[PDB]
């Protein structure tokens, strides 16, 4: 069973869709990261390009960017405005992605196209949380005996909790060999996460990232991702505490 | 002493 993004936007063909196993369990889609709580919280110097550049098919913002550079999206005053290709986070500029069931993992993120390298895929988006907020739902998930995990670390007090609101790179499996990887991103003086890819990921192949996973748990969860080089489980050989997973 | 957990840490590929 494979499902396509626009397929998450109604909520109800969705829920019936996923009590006859064909779309994974509800979750809340966000357009955006939504903080528990709100914390205290740059125009680049790209020549416009001309209308004759623009219908050339010249890149506005692309790799001189000095925005882009540094891992910085342009805001809507860039001197290119409309065209400015570094706002991918801001305008949703996703690649062409579908949700698939696999084997043994839950549900994973494929290409539907071939993705060049370095292709940015989905931004990871989810609750934020503190440290007080994150050992609640550390709780929360192990009280309910949760198989799945979607904690990411942003910042050391700012963690990215997918697992009740997010959007569907919360469906990107681990591989010890894997094809893309996070770029933290700023947006608006703010940072987030993207995945974008590493290499050519031809049409149908399964997006993977590797998690480097700070496991607290008490039992290390299996990798089944395949690879010559696999681990052999998420988190490797060491238990860390909760406090050291959480970022201190 | 939860069963099992854990956080994803971002880094580049390498
Ligand atoms: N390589 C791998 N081997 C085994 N389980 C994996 C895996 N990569 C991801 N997972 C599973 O996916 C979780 C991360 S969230 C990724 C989406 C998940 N497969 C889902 O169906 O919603 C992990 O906690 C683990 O349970
Ligand atoms: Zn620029
Ligand atoms: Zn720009
Ligand atoms: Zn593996």
């Amino acid at each position: 069973p494979s499902c396509v993004m626009d397929d998450f936007r109604d909520p109800q063909r969705w829920k019936e869709c996923a009590k006859q196993g064909k779309m994974p369990c509800y979750f809340d889609l966000i357009e955006e990261n939504v903080y528990l709580t709100e914390r205290k919280k740059m125009q680049c110097e790209c020549t416009p390009l001309s209308k004759d550049e623009r219908a050339q098919g010249e890149i506005a913002c692309g790799e001189d960017c000095l925005n882009r550079l540094l891992m910085i999206e342009c805001s809507s005053r860039c001197p290119n405005g409309d065209y400015c290709s570094n706002r991918r986070f801001q305008r949703k500029q996703h690649a062409d992605v579908e949700v698939i069931l696999t084997e043994k993992k839950g549900w994973g993120l494929r290409a539907a196209k071939d993705l060049p390298s370095n292709t940015f895929v989905l931004e990871y988006c989810g609750e934020v949380l503190d440290h007080k907020e994150f050992k609640a739902r550390v709780k929360e998930y192990a009280r309910n005996k949760n198989i799945h995990y979607y904690f990411m670390a942003l910042k050391n007090d700012e963690i990215i909790d997918a697992t009740q609101k997010g959007n569907c790179s919360r469906f990107m499996n681990h591989s010890c060999e894997p094809n893309c990887e996070t770029q933290k991103w700023t947006v608006n003086g703010q940072l987030r996460v993207g995945f974008f890819t590493t290499k050519l990921v031809p049409s149908g192949s399964e997006l993977t990232f590797d998690y480097q996973f700070q496991r607290y748990g008490k039992e290390a969860q299996k990798c089944f991702c395949g690879s010559a080089n696999c681990r052999g489980y998420l988190g490797g050989e060491n238990r860390v505490s909760i406090r050291a997973a959480g970022g201190k | 002493a939860p069963s099992t957990g854990g956080v994803i840490k971002p880094h580049r590929y390498r």
